[PDB]
Parts: C-alpha cells; structure tokens; sequence
RNA sequence: CCGACUUUGUGAAAUGA
RNA sequence: CGCCCCACGAGGCGCCGUCAACGAGUCGGGUUGUUUGGGAAUGCAGCCCAAAUCGGGCGGUAGACUCCGUCCAAGGCUAAA
RNA sequence: CUAGUAACGGCGAGCGAACCGGGAGCAGCCCAGCUUGAGAAUCGGGCGGCUGUGCCGUCCGAAUUGUAGUCUGGAGAGGCG
C-alpha cells in the first residue's frame, strides 16, 4: 500500500535569507578565518604558516 | 483642444502639455458614403422593394403619427438609435415621392 | 525541523496528545467557517463583530489606480532637502520641494516644523498643512 | 473554527495537487534564455542587442502619469518629420506603431531628438560589397564597427530630484492655496447647476 | 463591377424577388440529399469575400442542417443528479450551425480541407450553407502564394477543431477587450492558468 | 393539451375599425 | 574574395486637390438556456425581429438629449517568449 | 504585482478575474470590392526537352457567374517633380 502522507515533490527544498544576512554572515566568516585559534580549533594543521 | 488647467482637481483638470491637432488619418472618412455606393444602394433600392416593416412606416408617416411609425420601427429594428434614422431615412423617400 | 515537533514527545502516550475521552476525529465541528449563525455564533459575534451582512453601495470595476493619494505629513519634509541646499537658504531664501518628485501627491499637516521658511509645491494641501507651513513662514505652489 | 484568529479564505477545495506548478525550471529557464540570446546576438552581430529603438512615452493611470518609460514604436507624424520613411523604419531598427497618436508637442521633440541622435550614432553596410548608394556610410568607419550590449539609450523613469532655493514673495504668502483648491471642486460640483440655468436664461430672456 | 449591385440584392432579403427566388431554391433544396456537391457558388460575391476563386480545387458543397436547440439525449427525460441539472428541453448546443454544417462536410469529406461555409437560405425547419473545400493535393492550389498556408500539416480538420469563422464566432474569439479576455488563447486555457498554484522556488 | 411566431403562398366575401 | 553593373518598370520622398468604393440572416434587439467575477444580463447558443453609409461598436447601472475620448467588426496567414 | 482585491453568493459556505506597472520576446502581413479591354495578361493536365523540389515548347482543358496584376484604411487611386 501507500506511505502515510506520501513525500511530494512541492516541500519547501530552497530556503530564502535576506541578502544583507548573508553578507553579514559572509562578514563573520572572513573575520574568523583571520583568528590562529579559530582555524586550529576548526581542524587545519597550522603550525609553520608563517603570517 | 485648448490644454488642461494645470491644476490637479477641477473643471478640466491635470497637466499642461502644449496641445496639437492630429493629421487627418484614414477611417475619419470611415462611413462618409461614396458616389458609387449610393448610385447602387439607390439603384437596388426601388428594385428589390420595401420590407413590409419599412411599407407601415412609410403608411403611418403618409398619414403623420410619426410617434407610432418610430414605435413600429424601434419594434422591428431593435433599438432607437437606429430607429429614429430608419424613421428619417423614410420620412426622406415620403418626401421625395410626393415631391413629385 | 520534524526532530522538534512535539509529536515526537508524545509518542508512547496512546492519545498522541489529543484525549481518550474526546477522541480526535475528522470534523466535529464543520469544514472551516460552518455554522457562524448557528452554532460558531458566540465565536463570530466575539472576535468577529460585523461579519455577516451587506453596508455601503457596490462600485463596479475599481481600479486601485483611481485612488492613488500618497500623502506625507509636514513633519518629514525637512528630510527632502538636503543639508548642503538647507544651509544655501536665509530669512527671506527658501527651499522650493517638488513632492510629486518624491512620490507623494498630498501634504498632510502632523507634527512640527522648524522655524525656517519651506515652499512645498505639491499636488494636494489641507488645511493644517498650509496653517503651519505659513505659521512658519513659508508658501505652498499648487501643481499637477 | 475556535480561538481568535482570521476567517479563513483557503482556496483549496478543488483539485489543487493536479495543477500545482514548480519552479525547479527556473534556473534552466534562466540557462536557456542566456543560450538564446547569445546565438541570437551572434546571428545579428553587429546590431544592437537590444533590438530597434523604441520611444520615451509617458505611462497612464494617474498613478504613473508622471513615469516615462520606453513605449512599442515611433508614430507616423515622428517618423515623416524626422525624414525617415515608413517602410523604411522599421527596416533600420527603427520600431514603428501605426497606432499610437501624438497629442503633445512635448512628446513629439522629446522623441525627434531620440531620432535624429539614433540617425547620429547610426552605421549602415551596404546591400553589396562596392556600391555605396544614398544613406550608407563610409567602410573607414564602418571598419571599427560593434555590437553595443545592453540599453543604449537609457531611458530616465522620473525628472531628476532637485530643490533649488528661492525667495518667499509677499504675494506668494498671501496666496490661500486651499481655499482655491476648493474652490474650483466648488466648481466642478456645480458645473451642471449652473449651464442649467444659463440654458433657460437664454431659452427664455 | 456587378458584385456591389448583387451584394445589395442579397442585403434585402425581404424584397419580393428575393422572396420568390429563395423559396423556389429553398424547395429545390428540400428535394436534394443534405450533401450535395454543386458546380459554382449561387453567391459569387459572398463567396469572393471569403476566399473563394474561380480556380481548380476549390470545390462548393451545399450542406443542410436541422434547426431548433439540441434537445439533452437522455433514456426517457430521467437526469440522474441534482434538480438544477435535470431539464431536457429549453437546452442551446454551443457551437452554431454553420460550424455544425462545416464539421458535418470535413467528416465526409475527408480528402479536402474547409476553407469557409456561408448561409445561403433558409426554412422552418433546415439552414441550407454553401461550404468552400480546398483540394490541397491539387498543383493549382500547390502553386498558388495565397492558399499554400492551408497545405501544411497543421491546418488538418480546422472545422473539427474549432479554427474557422464559425469556429471563431462561437468560440467567442470575436472580440478583444473585456468581455472577451477570458477565451484567449482558450477558456479551457484560461482555467488552467488560473488555476496553476505558483510555489516559487523561494517562496 | 392547447396559444402565438415560423415553413406560410393565392383571391373572395361578410362583419370591426 | 570573382565575374556579372543596377531604370526608363516599380518603389520612396515633396505638392495638389478630385475621387476615395472597406466583408449581411452579419451586426444589432427581444426571449430562453448555459456560462462568467461581469452585477437592468460576461461570452456563447436556439427561435423571432433585422439594419445602417453625415454611419457602426465601445467608454463595466437600464433610459432619452447634448458634447467629448476611442476603434472599424461580420475574410485569411504569422515565428519568439 | 494588481489580489484573495472590485465583483459574484440561500451576501451563508465560499468564489474571484481584469486595467495600470515591471519583466521574457517582440514582425507584421494579404485578400474581396471601381480600375487590360487595341489584348486572360492567369492556372492545371498529357506529351517532349533540359539544367531538374523547377524551367521551357506544343496540344487540350479550367476560366469572363472573373484567373493574374494594383489596393487593404497606417491607406490608396490619379497628376507634376
Ligand atoms: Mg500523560
Ligand atoms: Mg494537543
Ligand atoms: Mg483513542
Ligand atoms: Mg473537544
Ligand atoms: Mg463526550
Ligand atoms: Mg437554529
Ligand atoms: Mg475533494
Ligand atoms: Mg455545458
Ligand atoms: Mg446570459
Ligand atoms: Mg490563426
Ligand atoms: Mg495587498
Ligand atoms: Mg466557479
């Protein structure tokens, strides 16, 4: 038989956020790909970058 | 013709643009009726007849009660717009059969 | 976020959250509005006073256009001007604003002014409007 | 229905499911209209991208009477007084809308000049390789020829804001803006009333 | 030019020699199948207007139809349903005769394609139209700029699909404005359209 | 069931206008 | 790129004032039925009446008069989105 | 977008478009009618040729109850340049 409320192809797939949202978010990123702690705690192996 | 007032509300009211008279186009003349046209409306006319509305009509103008002769006529045609031209039009023939 | 729902906290409670003694079925109380007369009546006639019922006179084939009146109160018209044409003005030497250049076809009177002079020249006037805009001094040119 | 909330208007009691619409297209569409216009552009390289030129026509409806924008084609009475022939117009990206009707001296020039600069900034190829007949232009110039991408002659939507600054004359005070600005509504509200009794005035003295 | 004096004579239809002449053909007619091909339109003017020509190919098919409403066919007046559908009698077909006598000669005539069809004359109980076929096989219809249009492919059964000008007429594509927006391109076009939920993709 | 319009044309009389 | 050289025909442009021809049981009207958001009637259809050429259809309230805005139906073809 | 709006609806449930505006693409055309009358200038078919989606010649036929050409209202026909 049937699935219990069958998945249709009308869900909501793609989420709207405001453009000034992404730039800010796009802000905070930048910021903290410029922290050492940041980026070593997030998982990359920097010890001999030098700057 | 002459442009709008100027101001927004009122007799003849809205913006002031200096107004212009447009060319003569074509379908100005739209219905004018031509010569040859009316030589073979006139031709056929007496050719093929009178309908029998348009023979009441032209005995109830013959006789003068012009108010039922467009009744009859807006009774037939439809509407009066068309009957009172259709009561001129045989009021025209009735005076040009007892012209002569 | 079906990880949220509380549905899923109510899974093992055999009511799945909706009663034993009233059960949830399809639609005891009818499809959508039924019964706004007759039994939804306190509702209606609570929260939704003037539903039911014809007022005014029909206007067959409105077009919004028709009524298209933007308006902006006295109060926000020293926005428009900007500051460097605020400072070339005087006692006797005003601004001049176009408000149909701004959007807005009528000047409505709410607010203050300030003491400097000001000729709007818009489209429509009230009263207030042109009391307080001669109280402060300046003008107003009606034009369309 | 129960607890305080809008009457509800769903329009869901028909066959909804059979007739929703999804946009998963969109960025194909956007994909193949791009593709369009590229093998269009190449096809009628080198003429503009944005097709023949078109007339700065004001909107209707009171709500954008005042909003120019760019209209289907040049009237008959633009095209003869800008000495552009008919057939001829709309042959050399020159749209032309038979139907349209100059009412304004304003519009008229506006748009004259739109001609005579599209006349200006104009180049066309010969019919053939040597023969450079009447309204050609010369290869020297016709050597460096583009394709113009996009809106070549923009089109401004509202007259620019400006606020100049002026004098408050007496007369100016004095004006009662609001008492005219009732007065010819006054006016208008009476305009039968009063050709009435102008009517049988001479009807009757 | 004779055909604005024959024109005209057709305009008055109640004259006495138009009378006397479309009973008589109106007889003739009665005594002759509903379909019957005839060699030369009995209205060259009215057939001129709408494209008919002197020409090999084009043929002139005579078609009769019966008058009257299309009465619901039902076993015995019994409409299973609700009262505010169950009437028999005062029912209208929505396409006009004309159209019913065009679809009535493309069903016969399956070889030839429907150009036009007018109203030739006409009783209590049968319209008599005059149906203009085009023989689309036929070189002098090949060769002529004019009628090619009608060759292709996609101008198959105009008259079962609704493309003539009856087919115009009763589809109600004779008009522009308002009260006429809503069949284009079709009713059923229309419908759907307004139909259609839009879901934007970020809705 | 019956009434009107329509196919539905021709001329003749008697009563109303 | 090469040979073939484009007219007294057609077109465009300027003027004139003379003509200026334009689709009928079609429009349009009544009534009925259906349909529409279309409401003194949105389209369509049946029956009856049935044209106009200083005219005809519109201007979302039926009506008559005056003026104004607008278009020219009852034949046909036509990609693109 | 207008707009779940004007309107429609035992004015209850509900139902519900259009103009304006912004975009995508944008291309407008051809007939019938008055108009060769020194003269059917038009079209088809059989046969024949060649260069072969056609052209040409000859012979029949269609057609004057009108094929071709000019015209389509934005015009046009005439006359001058
Ligand atoms: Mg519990
Ligand atoms: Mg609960
Ligand atoms: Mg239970
Ligand atoms: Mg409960
Ligand atoms: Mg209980
Ligand atoms: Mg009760
Ligand atoms: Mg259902
Ligand atoms: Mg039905
Ligand atoms: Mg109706
Ligand atoms: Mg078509
Ligand atoms: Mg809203
Ligand atoms: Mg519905």
């Amino acid at each position: 038989g049937r699935m219990f409320a069958p998945t249709r192809i009308w869900r909501k797939w793609h989420r709207r956020v405001n453009v000034r949202l992404r730039r800010v978010a796009v802000a905070s990123a930048l910021a903290a790909t410029a922290v050492p702690a940041i980026v070593t705690a997030r998982g990359h192996r920097i010890e001999s970058v030098p700057e | 013709s002459q442009p709008k007032s100027g101001l927004f509300v009122g007799i003849n009211k809205g913006h002031v643009v200096t107004k212009r008279e447009l060319p003569p186009r074509p379908s100005d003349r739209k219905g004018k009726g031509t010569k040859r046209v009316h030589f073979v409306r006139n031709l056929i006319r007496e050719v093929a007849g009178f309908a029998p509305y348009e023979k009441r009509i032209t005995e109830l103008l013959k006789v003068g009660k012009d108010k039922r002769a467009l009744k009859v006529a807006k009774r037939k045609l439809g509407t009066h717009k068309r009957a009172k031209k259709k009561r001129e039009e045989m009021s025209s023939v009735l005076r040009k059969m007892r012209s002569a | 976020t079906t990880r949220f729902k509380k549905n899923r906290k109510k899974r093992g409670h055999v009511s799945a959250g909706h009663g034993r003694v009233g059960k949830h079925r399809k639609h005891p109380g009818g499809r959508g509005n039924a019964g706004g007369m007759h039994h939804h009546r306190i509702l209606f006639d609570k929260y939704h006073p003037g539903y039911f019922g014809k007022v005014g006179m029909r206007y067959f084939h409105k077009l919004s256009n028709r009524f298209y009146t933007p308006t902006v109160n006295v109060e926000r018209l020293w926005s428009m001007v900007p500051s460097d044409k605020a400072a070339e003005a005087g006692g006797d030497k005003a601004p001049v604003v176009d408000v149909s250049q701004f959007g807005y076809f009528k000047v409505l009177g709410k607010g203050m002014l300030p003491e400097k002079p000001i000729v709007v020249k818009a489209k429509l006037i009230s009263k207030i409007a042109e009391k307080k805009i001669k109280a402060a001094g300046g003008a107003v040119v009606l034009v369309a | 229905v129960k607890h305080n909330n809008v009457i509800p208007n769903g329009h869901f009691k028909k066959h909804w499911q059979n007739y929703v619409k999804t946009w998963f297209n969109q960025p194909a569409r956007k994909q193949r209209r791009r593709i369009a216009r590229q093998k269009k552009a190449v096809k009628i390289f080198p003429r503009p991208t944005s097709g023949p030129l078109r007339p700065i026509v004001q909107c209707q409806t009171r709500k954008y009477n005042m909003k120019a924008r760019a209209g289907r084609g040049f009237t008959l009475e633009e095209l003869k007084s800008a000495g552009i022939p008919k057939k001829l117009a709309p042959t050399i990206g020159i749209s032309v809308d038979h139907r349209r009707k100059n009412r304004s001296l304003e519009g008229m020039q506006s748009n004259i000049q739109r001609l005579k600069t599209y006349k200006a900034k104009l180049v066309i190829f010969p019919r053939r390789a040597r023969k450079v007949k009447a309204g050609d232009s010369t290869p020297e110039e016709l050597a460096n020829a583009t394709q113009v991408q996009g809106d070549y002659m923009p089109i401004a939507r509202g007259e620019k804001r400006s606020v100049e600054v002026v004098k408050v004359t007496e007369e100016m005070k004095e004006f009662k803006a609001y008492g005219k600005l009732r007065v010819e509504r006054m006016n208008q509200r009476q305009l039968g009333a009063r050709q009435k009794k102008a009517a049988e005035a001479e009807k009757e003295e | 030019g004779a055909y604005k004096f024959v024109s005209e004579l057709w305009r008055r239809k109640q004259s006495d020699v138009m009378r006397f002449v479309q009973r008589v053909r109106c007889w003739e007619y009665r005594q002759q199948p509903a379909i019957v091909r005839i060699t030369r339109p009995t209205r060259p003017d009215r057939a001129r207007r709408l494209g008919f020509k002197a020409k090999q190919g084009y043929v002139v098919y005579r078609i009769r139809v019966r008058r009257g409403g299309r009465k619901r066919p039902v076993p015995k007046g019994i409409v299973y349903g609700k009262p505010k559908h169950q009437g028999i009698t005062q029912l209208k077909f929505q396409r006009n005769k004309r159209s019913v006598a065009e679809e009535r000669a493309g069903r016969r005539l399956g070889g030839l394609r429907v150009l036009n069809s007018y109203w030739v004359n006409e009783d209590s109980t049968y319209k008599y139209f005059e149906v203009i076929l085009v023989d689309v096989a036929h070189s002098a219809v090949r060769n002529d700029p004019r009628i090619n249009w009608l060759c292709k492919p996609v101008h198959k059964h105009r008259e079962l699909r609704g493309l003539t000008s009856a087919g115009k007429k009763f589809r109600g594509l004779r008009g522009k404005g308002h009260r006429h927006h809503k069949n284009r391109p079709s009713r059923r076009a229309t419908w759907k359209r307004n139909q259609t939920v839009s879901l934007r993709r970020y809705r």
